[PDB]
Parts: structure tokens; C-alpha cells; sequence
RNA sequence: GGUGAAAUUCUUGGAUUUAUUGAAGACUAACAACUGCGAAAGCAUUCGCCAAGGAUGUUUUCAUUAAUCAGGAACGAAAGUUAGGGGAUCGAAGACGAUCAGAUACCGUCGUAGUCUUAACCAUAAACUAUGCCGAUUAGGGAUCGGACGGCGUUUAUUUUUGA
């Protein structure tokens, strides 16, 4: 999970909403970032191959 | 010919030397070559010290210096008259002037 | 200059009706924390509290500076000024706590000199408290009273090792502490006489000193705690 | 000068120059014996080892290697052979 | 007895699809044809079959890598900046 | 680790040894051998079926930390070997260790 | 109107003269930097935009500072005068010690003089070429 | 705001100024010098890893293995070129405001390529000490950086020997 991650790290296959099995950054040469945590509401600000 | 011994830069063991900005006229020069002066200075003139002095909440009080570092380029320096042409035989001479020390 | 405005208020406007916004201000005292000697610091000024916006609620996350020679009744802390930040608010009152450090600009500038060696470093630090806040360290070479050679300078294999034991000592000091703690270390320069002793060995080192200080991160409010420290 | 008797130098002289530029060259090392106070034994180390030394019994460190002539172990003693 | 001067592999092509194209194309057909040592087995018998896929001909391994090249430099600066967070910051 | 390297260039000048997987294991079976080493990327089956048997024959086994193709290189050999055993030291002294 | 307070004591504000060599700023705040009480520029006395930074705008407009603050309740201040800074001149400006005469001579208390200029460890290119304004 | 003096431009749709917080890219002030290193071009924040180098010290080892080099080869500031990433600040071309008899300029407000990085080309500079490389000899002096050796004291530490 997303969570228990650091700040900094690249993913792939992220899922918009927990349980739907991947929807973003899912193709050749591509990845996503996790940029910060709220550990209160837990909520993840990431950044998109678009930018 | 040769005006100077030394090229007027003083750079001798070694290829290249970053450049420094003018504080005049912001022009690059290499940063031995610059006229560099320290000046410590308080930070208001004499005549106001009395006016700050009696004005203060902690009876006797110092007002504090202010330390600045100004380097310019020769064509900048010489126009401000922090430095000016010296004599064939008196060109050779690097030590500081002496500062008044009686002020007549 | 009266004359010079073309475009004024813009593409379209009128004057204004009320005036004189000081009418609906109040005026708090602002206290200190525990270590320090004298509490009552200064005023502060704010608009007074109203529907849909509490008086409050601008008053927490306000910062001051206060000269240490105030806090301190003494003369001698001169040229180290510290903050305080407000984080709650008591009947016309204002509690604070540590905020930081930092030297005043024209100290720093006169310990600097020619012919001399500067030697500086940093490290984080973490307390029991989980407070996440960093420290700086500065020292200068020391002439000696018989010596003739015209400049003092330390070889770069000597600085890495004077580099080394400060790192080593704001550690050790800085491991098992509070807040509360550690402040009370600062002021008496409990840090810079302990650095001298130890890198005598390697070059008598004067003016040791700690720059500045500041905080990076603060674990929960707990209200319990910034009452003991306060009131006493 | 402009009148000297270069065949014969003073000693003081000579015990100046650089070991290689005298009259004629000669080394300024020497070896020595050397007393570890553990044992009744002698060992001949050189002025300017460039190794540990180990001596014979006990297997007690003697010297430490440095830029010029290594420095003994402070409870020691030695006689220039 | 060199067969050609400068064209190289990608002399199929004859005169066709201008100088510079032919350029950039030879650049990436040459690295994709080679061979590589194995990680495992260490021998020198490794090629691609698909388009993002190398696999060793002994010790009939397959892994995943990069369009013509077993590894891309963006990938592998990752390991190593995985590796190096981890066991720091975790131990 | 850079001591491994000059130790192993003169066992194999002064004593002697056997390269190989299949004549490590028969050294192991007569219980004769000293010391064996194994490179790093050899398969993990055949590295825990190897200290197996050392661990019946109570004998030191060493880790190297190259691949195979070092391995080799470092006995002069002019192929690659992932495993061996020495029989027996020359005039060097790896077993002191 | 005021803050109360006993007839010995007083109460302190901040004055944050900013004195560049086109213009200066007279700004007076609460001990913190976030309420403002009074600011007056130089160039709301002068006319010429020439003599914006002359000695005298800056002594017109420091006494009306210390008119405007004294029935507020304030008595004394700290100074803090800064230049221009960053890539600027780093000298403050004529009219930096004009100001801080006037509010001495008006009665206000003055305490704690300091010198704010922003300083870079490393800056940014500064405008104007390799070759500097050549006239 | 900006200038010798002005204008273009921004502004109660709150400019300029004040305090707190966030993001991005570039750059390493003061200490810094008739001081250090490299074949030259060049190289300045901390710490970890990787291979290399000069001098000094030496009663270790080899024994002429050396000097300089037509053609030939490695590296070679800045600008410029080919593909991606990045694009805060400055700013060729360009657009306006003043000055002037004219002003396609000097001065002021904007601003594209470029300035930074990865993978490949280019091989020129007042690339300067306008002074090719190896070896021997010839005169007086005081400073300074690196290594070794000798010596009377001061300083100082779980302190001696070391270091200043
Ligand atoms: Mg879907
Ligand atoms: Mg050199
Ligand atoms: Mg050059
Ligand atoms: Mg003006
Ligand atoms: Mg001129
Ligand atoms: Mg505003
Ligand atoms: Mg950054
Ligand atoms: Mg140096
Ligand atoms: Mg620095
Ligand atoms: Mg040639
Ligand atoms: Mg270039
Ligand atoms: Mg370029
Ligand atoms: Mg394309
Ligand atoms: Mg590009
Ligand atoms: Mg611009
Ligand atoms: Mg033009
Ligand atoms: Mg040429
Ligand atoms: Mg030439
Ligand atoms: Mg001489
Ligand atoms: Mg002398
Ligand atoms: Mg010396
Ligand atoms: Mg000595
Ligand atoms: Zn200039
Ligand atoms: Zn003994
Ligand atoms: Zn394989």
C-alpha cells in the first residue's frame, strides 16, 4: 500500500481508488511519484507522468 | 613594451581565476585584478550621536559599526578617485600610505 | 508626488465611506517561557473578535523577536536574539515557547577577519521530545602571545578533524534531552566551552560559539505540557 | 672566499651539508641495540625501519614506522652500535 | 576486404529514407542484435525475442528489460538509490 | 578482502588443488579436504547442498565475493569455475585463519 | 483608544526604515511584523520625483510618523534599516540616517539599532552585461 | 518604478511596503593572500565510495633500460551543431520609451535562441611568461608552502611522546 512508503520512491499501476486493481501509470517507460503524506485523513499527493 | 612587472594582476602559479561584479558599473574582471577596500564605519554620522545617546532607554549606549567591502574595476576607480596615475619610478611602490595620525 | 497620478483608482470606482479601521482594535500581553527571567515582553494589536471571525484564531501562529539581553536582565547576551511563538490564549494574555536562535548580524560580521581560519559545520538533532531541529557551530584559529609569523592558518587535514569532534559533541549532548532541557544549556554556552577542551590537542580553536538553531518538525499540541513551563 | 683550500673542509663544516653533496657521500643512519624490559634479550633494529619490530620473546612491539627514524616504545632502552 | 566505409548494418536499406534517418536507426539495430553475459549463469549467450523481453539461451532464464538494451540508465539509477535508502534509513 | 587473492596465486604454484564440482564433491566424500570456496552467483540449490556436506565433514568453507568468471581468472585458468577445494597448503597460510 | 498601563511604563514598536538611492520607507509595526500602524513614504512630500530620496523628504516624512503614532500609546522603538540587498548596492541610502534623527528629535525612544540588508551566500547573474552600464 | 533629468510600464479589481509558509531551477559571498594542485584547458559548501599523483625519508631492488622528436595518436575555455530532459535568473535577434540635425547605438521597460544537464560532433582564443625541452657553471639578502633532522622554554589535555 501506498502508505508505507517513503517520499521520493517510483510506483507503477497505481489505483485511483483502493480496489479497482490499477489505473495509473501503466505503460512502457512510465511511472508515478509519491511527493508527501497526511498521516491525519490519510491522503497521498502524488505526481502524474504528465506532469 | 611592458608597463608593469607583474601585468597589473597579479596572477602568478596558476591558469584562471573566477571574475567578481564591479560594485559601479556591474562589469566582470578577474577578481586579483580588482581594487578591493575594507572600510568600518559607525552607523550614523558624529553629529548625531549626542541626539541617539540622550534618546536611549539604557543610559549609556553604543551605536554599532557597519562593516562593507567595495571593489571596482581600474576604470571605475581611477574616475572616483580611489586611486590615481603615480610618477615612472614611483609606480614601483606597493606599500599602504601612511594615514594621518595628527591632523594638523 | 500629488500630480503624477493618470489612471487613479482604475477603470471605474468611488470614494470610501468608513474610515479610521483602529477603532475596533485590542491590545494583549504577550509572556515567556519558564528558563527565562522577565515574562512580560511587549503589546500586541489585533481586531476584536466578532461573528465569523474569532480573535483567536490570529493569534496562534504569531512569532517574536526578543533580544536575549532582555529576557535575560543582562548585558552581556547583547547579540543573540531568539523567537517565540504563540499557541494559546489565556484571558487578554499570549503563551510562548522556543522558536530558535540567531546571532546578530553585526557580531557575526567583526568575528570574521583576515589571516585567519573559519571553520564551520551542522548536524540534525532529534530529542526525547520528538523535536526535529538543527544546529549550527562556528569557530575561529587563535594567535599565540609570543608569536611572530604574520598569519595563522590551520592545514585542511586538522579542520577535518576539528569538524569531526563537533559533530561528535553536539550529538552527545543533544541525545538524552528536553525542550525545556536543551534551552537551558544554550544560554550559558554550555556547547562552546566543552568544544574548546576537547580539540585542544589538535589547535587551541578561540571564539567557539553556536549560531543559530532552528526547528523543523513539533509532535502534538499537548496542552498539559506548555501549562507547566508557564504560570509558575 | 676567492682564495680556499677545498681538500680539507672543517668538520663543522661538513656535518651541515646534505648527506649527498660532502666530499665524498656517507649515510648519517646507524643500528642500535635495543632492551625490551620484559625479557634478558637483544635485538638489532635499524634507525629508520620501515616495519614493525617484533622482538624475539614475548612478542612485544618495539618500534613504529614514521616519516623519519622510527620512534621507541617509551619503556625502552637502546645502545648506538 | 571491409565491404563498406561508413554505412555499416544499415546498408539493407540502399538509398533510400535519407542519410539522417538511416543514422539514428543504425544507432539503435546495432545494440539490440548483440549478445550479453548472462547475471547467473555467466556465460555470454543472451538475446532478445520480444520487444522488451531478453532471455538466456543456457540456462534458459528470462527477464524483462529495456526496448533494444537489457538495462536503461534510468532504471538503473533506481536500485541503486533503492537500495541505498533503505537499508539507512531501516537500519 | 584483497588478501584472498595473493594467498591463492602461490597454493597454486607450491600445493595442490582440484577444480570443479564434481571432484570438489568426491574430495568431500574421502574427508580429506581443508577448505573450499564457492563463488557468488553459483545456484542457490547447489550453494546449500554444498555447506551440507561441509557441515558433515566439518570443514571451513569460504564465501567468495566475485562471480564465477573472477573466480577463474583468479587462478590463472583461462575459463570459468565456480567451486573448489584444497587438498592441502603449500607454503601459504590460509588455513591460519 | 490605547493600551492601559501605568504612567511609568511604556510601550514599544518597531520602526523598519527601508532607504534605497530612489526612494525611502518609513514603516512602524507591532512588535511582530503582522499589524501595521503607520507608513509613510518620501515620495508624498516631494514633488520633483527627483528629490524623492533627498535628506529633507525623509525628515518631513518621519516627523508626521511620530505625530500619527503618539496618540496610539506608543513611545519607543527599535530601528531596523536595510538597503537594497540581494544583488543592490548593499549601502544604505542618504536619507537612512535623516529618518532616524527625526524620530529622536520628536521625543519618541529609540532602542536597539540594526542593520537588516539581505545578503546572498551565492547569488543569481546581476543585470547589466559583462560590460556595465558604459556612460 | 527608473534616470544626469524624463518617459514607456504597474496601481484603491489594493500596486510598492510588512510578517509567516510552499515549489522550482541556477550559483557557492565574507574567510581568500604577490597562497595551494594539475600535461595544458582548468579546479572552492558537507560527508561516503573508487582508482591515480608529486615531494621528502631509506646501509631495500634492477643495471644503461636514457634525451629530443618529421608523419601518427589522447585531452582541448567560450560561442556554435544534432537528439531527449530542464527552463528560476540574465539575455544575441525582435518590439516599444527617451536622447539627437539624424541614432537601425550608448541610457530605460519587456523579451526568443542561448545560459544548466545526459548521449554524440566541432578543434579554434591576446589558448600569454607574447620567452620550446634536457644538462653544467656563475652573487648578496630576507619572507613564504610541503617533508626530514637538532635545541632552551611557554601552553596544554587521563596530560607524558605527539599538536600549537
Ligand atoms: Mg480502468
Ligand atoms: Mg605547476
Ligand atoms: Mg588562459
Ligand atoms: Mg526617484
Ligand atoms: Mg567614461
Ligand atoms: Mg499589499
Ligand atoms: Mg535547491
Ligand atoms: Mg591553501
Ligand atoms: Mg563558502
Ligand atoms: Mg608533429
Ligand atoms: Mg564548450
Ligand atoms: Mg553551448
Ligand atoms: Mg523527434
Ligand atoms: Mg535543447
Ligand atoms: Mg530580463
Ligand atoms: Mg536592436
Ligand atoms: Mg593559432
Ligand atoms: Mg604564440
Ligand atoms: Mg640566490
Ligand atoms: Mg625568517
Ligand atoms: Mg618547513
Ligand atoms: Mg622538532
Ligand atoms: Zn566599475
Ligand atoms: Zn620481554
Ligand atoms: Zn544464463
Amino acid at each position: 500500500p501506498l502508505s508505507s512508503v517513503p517520499e521520493g520512491t517510483v510506483v507503477s499501476n497505481v489505483e485511483e481508488k483502493p480496489g479497482d486493481r490499477g489505473a495509473l501509470g501503466r505503460t512502457s517507460g512510465n511511472y508515478v511519484t509519491v511527493v508527501g503524506h497526511n498521516p491525519d485523513e490519510g491522503k497521498t499527493r502524488i505526481k502524474l507522468p504528465s506532469g | 613594451v611592458k608597463k608593469r612587472k607583474n601585468n597589473g594582476r597579479n596572477k602568478k602559479g596558476r591558469g584562471h581565476v573566477k571574475p567578481i561584479r564591479c560594485s559601479n558599473c556591474a562589469r566582470c574582471t578577474p577578481k586579483d585584478k580588482a581594487i578591493k577596500r575594507f572600510t568600518i564605519r559607525n552607523m550614523v554620522e558624529s553629529a548625531a550621536i549626542r541626539d541617539i545617546s540622550d534618546a536611549s532607554v539604557f543610559a549609556e549606549y553604543t551605536v554599532p559599526k557597519m562593516y562593507l567591502k567595495l571593489q571596482y574595476c581600474v576604470s571605475c576607480a581611477i574616475h572616483g578617485k580611489i586611486v590615481r596615475v603615480r610618477s615612472r619610478e614611483g609606480r614601483r611602490n606597493r606599500a599602504p600610505p601612511p594615514r594621518v595620525r595628527y591632523n594638523k | 508626488v500629488g500630480k503624477n497620478k493618470r489612471l487613479s483608482k482604475g477603470k471605474k470606482g468611488l470614494k470610501k465611506k468608513v474610515q479610521d479601521p483602529f477603532t475596533r482594535k485590542d491590545w494583549y500581553n504577550i509572556k515567556a517561557p519558564a528558563p527565562f527571567a522577565v515574562r512580560d515582553v511587549g503589546k500586541t494589536l489585533v481586531n476584536r473578535t466578532t461573528g465569523l471571525k474569532n480573535a483567536n484564531d490570529a493569534l496562534k501562529g504569531r512569532i517574536f523577536e526578543v533580544c536575549l539581553a532582555d529576557l535575560q536582565k543582562d548585558e552581556d547576551h547583547a547579540f543573540r536574539k531568539i523567537k517565540l511563538r504563540v499557541d494559546e490564549v489565556q484571558g487578554k494574555n499570549c503563551l510562548t515557547n522556543f522558536h530558535g536562535l540567531d546571532f546578530t548580524t553585526d557580531k557575526l560580521r567583526s568575528l570574521v577577519r583576515k589571516w585567519q581560519t573559519l571553520i564551520e559545520a551542522n548536524v540534525t538533532v532529534t530529542t526525547t521530545d520528538h523535536y526535529l531541529l538543527r544546529l549550527f557551530a562556528i569557530a575561529f584559529t587563535k594567535r599565540r602571545p609570543n608569536q611572530i609569523k604574520k598569519t595563522t592558518y590551520a592545514q585542511s587535514s586538522q579542520i577535518r578533524a576539528i569538524r569531526r569532534k563537533m559533530v561528535e559533541i553536539i550529538q552527545r549532548e543533544a541525545a538524552s534531552c528536553t525542550l525545556h532541557q536543551l534551552v537551558s544549556k544554550l544560554i550559558p554556552e554550555v556547547i562552546g566551552r566543552e568544544i574548546e577542551k576537547a580539540t585542544q590537542g589538535i589547535y587551541p580553536l578561540q571564539n567557539v560559539h553556536i549560531r543559530k538553531v532552528k526547528l523543523l518538525k513539533q509532535p502534538k499540541f499537548d496542552l498539559g505540557a506548555l501549562m507547566a513551563l508557564h504560570g509558575e | 672566499v676567492l682564495a680556499v683550500d677545498l681538500l680539507n673542509p672543517s668538520p663543522a663544516s661538513e656535518a651541515r651539508k646534505h648527506k649527498l653533496k660532502t666530499l665524498v657521500p656517507a649515510p648519517r643512519s646507524f643500528f642500535m641495540d635495543v632492551k625490551c624490559p620484559g625479557c634478558f634479550t637483544i635485538t638489532t633494529v635499524f634507525s629508520h625501519a620501515q616495519t614493525v619490530v617484533i622482538c624475539q620473546g614475548c612478542t612485544n612491539v618495539l618500534c613504529q614506522p614514521t616519516g623519519g627514524k622510527a620512534r621507541l616504545t617509551e619503556g625502552c632502552s637502546f645502545r648506538r652500535k | 576486404s571491409k565491404r563498406t566505409k561508413k554505412v555499416g548494418i544499415s546498408g539493407k536499406y540502399g538509398t533510400r529514407y535519407g542519410a539522417s534517418l538511416r543514422k539514428l536507426v543504425k544507432k539503435q539495430e546495432v545494440t539490440q542484435h548483440a549478445r550479453y553475459t548472462c547475471t547467473f549463469c555467466g556465460k555470454n549467450s543472451v538475446r532478445r525475442t520480444a520487444v522488451g523481453i531478453w532471455s538466456c539461451k543456457s540456462c534458459k532464464k528470462t527477464m524483462a528489460g529495456g526496448a533494444y538494451t537489457v538495462s536503461t540508465p534510468a532504471a538503473a539509477a533506481m536500485r541503486s538509490t533503492l537500495r541505498r535508502l533503505r537499508e539507512i534509513t531501516e537500519a | 578482502a584483497q588478501s584472498i587473492g595473493a594467498k591463492l596465486a602461490l597454493v597454486i604454484k607450491s600445493g595442490k588443488v582440484v577444480l570443479g564440482y564434481r571432484s570438489t564433491l568426491k574430495a568431500l566424500r574421502s574427508g580429506k579436504a581443508k577448505l573450499i570456496l564457492i563463488a557468488a552467483n553459483t545456484p542457490p540449490l547447489r550453494k546449500s547442498e554444498l555447506e551440507y556436506y561441509s557441515m558433515m565433514s566439518k570443514t571451513p568453507v569460504h564465501h567468495y565475493s566475485g562471480t564465477n568468471i573472477e573466480l577463474g581468472t583468479a587462478c590463472g585458468k583461462l575459463f570459468r569455475c565456480s567451486t573448489m577445494a584444497i587438498l592441502d597448503a603449500g607454503d601459504s597460510d590460509i588455513l591460519a585463519d | 483608544l490605547g493600551p492601559q498601563v501605568r504612567e511609568g511604563e511604556l510601550v514599544f514598536g518597531v520602526a523598519r526604515i527601508f532607504a534605497s538611492f530612489n526612494d525611502t520607507f518609513v514603516h512602524v509595526t507591532d512588535l511582530s511584523g503582522r499589524e501595521t500602524i503607520c507608513r509613510v513614504t518620501g515620495g508624498m512630500k516631494v514633488k520633483a520625483d527627483r528629490d524623492e530620496s533627498s535628506p529633507y523628504a525623509a525628515m518631513l516624512a518621519a516627523q508626521d510618523v511620530a505625530a500619527r503614532c503618539k496618540e496610539l500609546g506608543i513611545t519607543a522603538l527599535h530601528i531596523k534599516i536595510r538597503a537594497t540587498g540581494g544583488n543592490g548596492t548593499k549601502t544604505p541610502g542618504p536619507g537612512a540616517q535623516s529618518a532616524l534623527r527625526a524620530l529622536a528629535r520628536s521625543g519618541m525612544k529609540i532602542g536597539r539599532i540594526e542593520d537588516v540588508t539581505p545578503t546572498p551566500s551565492d547569488s543569481t547573474r546581476r543585470k547589466g552585461g559583462r560590460r556595465g552600464r558604459r556612460l
